[PDB]
């Protein structure tokens, strides 16, 4: 569901858990750091997503949310001073959650479900 | 009182060193082994730990994190 | 230097002053209406009773 | 030490031949012009000058007889003029 994703992104934004990008994401996945990964399939030439898959194959669970620009928007990359979006364009190709921070029950049931697949 | 003139320089210019940005930089560091295993084209640094890639320029490999203390000939 | 041009040249300040265009305005009523406006502005709409009348008070 | 000011669009150099009274001077401008020079503003009683002094003077295009002296050079910026040579060098003015 949509709720657990925003909850986990908030809990990793406040405690610096988001590997906002792909190089930091790749380094976190290579290390014992990246506990979750959200990436978009609407990526040109698709090789970055394939490389990410590989990173998660070796810290396993991944999420397949679309709308890269929207993904960055609700990923907290924006300063979002006003109520509405105050920046033209901002987005993230890959988001990696390292620090689980605060825990909510619905989100943990969701991550167990996505682990079960 | 002071009588100062416009300064004249016998130097053309020194320009700010612009960082060499690379698009699609990260993927060149790795290599997908046909929908499955993946390898790394660069070498891993021992002092920092897993993940950090060595820098090969010529007959040596160089680090970025502990950059100063690691420069080992190939 | 000491002088930016030929010193004794005629029409100097006139030549080099910045031409600032007239500001467009609403029409100022003329005749009896103007006298009525002045009377209202001075003897029934007393603005600065302190000191003098101080018509055209500089803004500071 | 101050920068020496060159002529521009009408002003020209000259040398005082004999200084008259009432703020008047006879000045030889280096176009063969034995002109009359008037002591002028910023020059009334702030800087003093004498006979045989290098001088800079602005012309008056509506009357070429008289001309208004503006700046005086202190016998060392005169030397600089002399080396760069904008004024005729067929004249010796030394101490
Ligand atoms: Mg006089
Ligand atoms: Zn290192």
């Amino acid at each position: 569901i949509e709720d657990a994703l925003k909850v986990v992104l908030r809990t990793s934004l406040v405690h610096d858990g988001l590997a906002r990008g792909l190089r930091e994401s790749a380094k976190a996945l290579t290390r014992g750091e990246g506990q979750l990964a959200v990436l978009v399939e609407s990526v040109t030439e698709e090789a970055i997503s394939k490389l990410v898959q590989g990173l998660a194959t070796e810290n396993v669970p991944l999420i397949k949310v679309a709308d890269a620009k929207q993904l960055g928007e609700w990923a907290g990359l924006g300063k979002i001073d006003r109520d509405g979006n105050a920046r033209k364009v901002v987005g993230a190709s890959v988001v990696v959650v390292k620090n689980w921070g605060a825990d909510t029950q619905e989100r943990e049931i969701l991550l167990e479900h996505f682990s079960q697949q | 009182g002071k009588k100062r003139k416009k300064k004249v320089y016998t130097t053309p210019k020194k320009i700010r060193h612009k960082h060499k940005k690379v698009k699609l930089a990260v993927l060149n560091y790795y290599k997908v082994d046909d929908e499955g295993k993946v390898a790394k084209l660069r070498k891993e640094c021992p002092n920092c730990g897993p993940g950090i890639f060595l820098a090969n320029h010529g007959d040596r490999f160089y680090c970025g994190k502990c950059h100063s203390t690691f420069a080992t000939q190939k | 230097g000491k002088v930016h041009g030929s010193l004794a040249r005629a029409g100097k300040v006139k030549s080099q002053t910045p031409k600032v265009e007239k500001q467009e305005k609403p029409k100022q009523p003329k005749g009896r209406a103007y006298k009525r406006l002045l009377y209202t502005r001075r003897f029934v709409n007393v603005t600065l009773t302190n000191g003098k009348r101080k018509m055209n008070p500089s803004p500071s | 030490k101050r920068e020496l000011i060159y002529k521009e669009e009408g002003q020209e150099y000259a040398q005082i031949t004999k200084m008259l009274g009432n703020g008047r001077v006879e000045a030889s401008c280096f176009d063969g012009n034995k002109r009359m020079a008037h002591i002028r503003g910023k020059l009334r009683k702030k800087v003093w000058m004498g006979q045989g002094d290098i001088i800079l003077v602005s012309l008056r295009d509506f009357q070429d007889d008289q001309c208004d002296v503006v700046h005086k050079y202190n016998l060392d910026e005169a030397r600089t003029l002399k080396n760069q040579g904008e004024l005729p060098e067929n004249a010796k003015i030394n101490e």
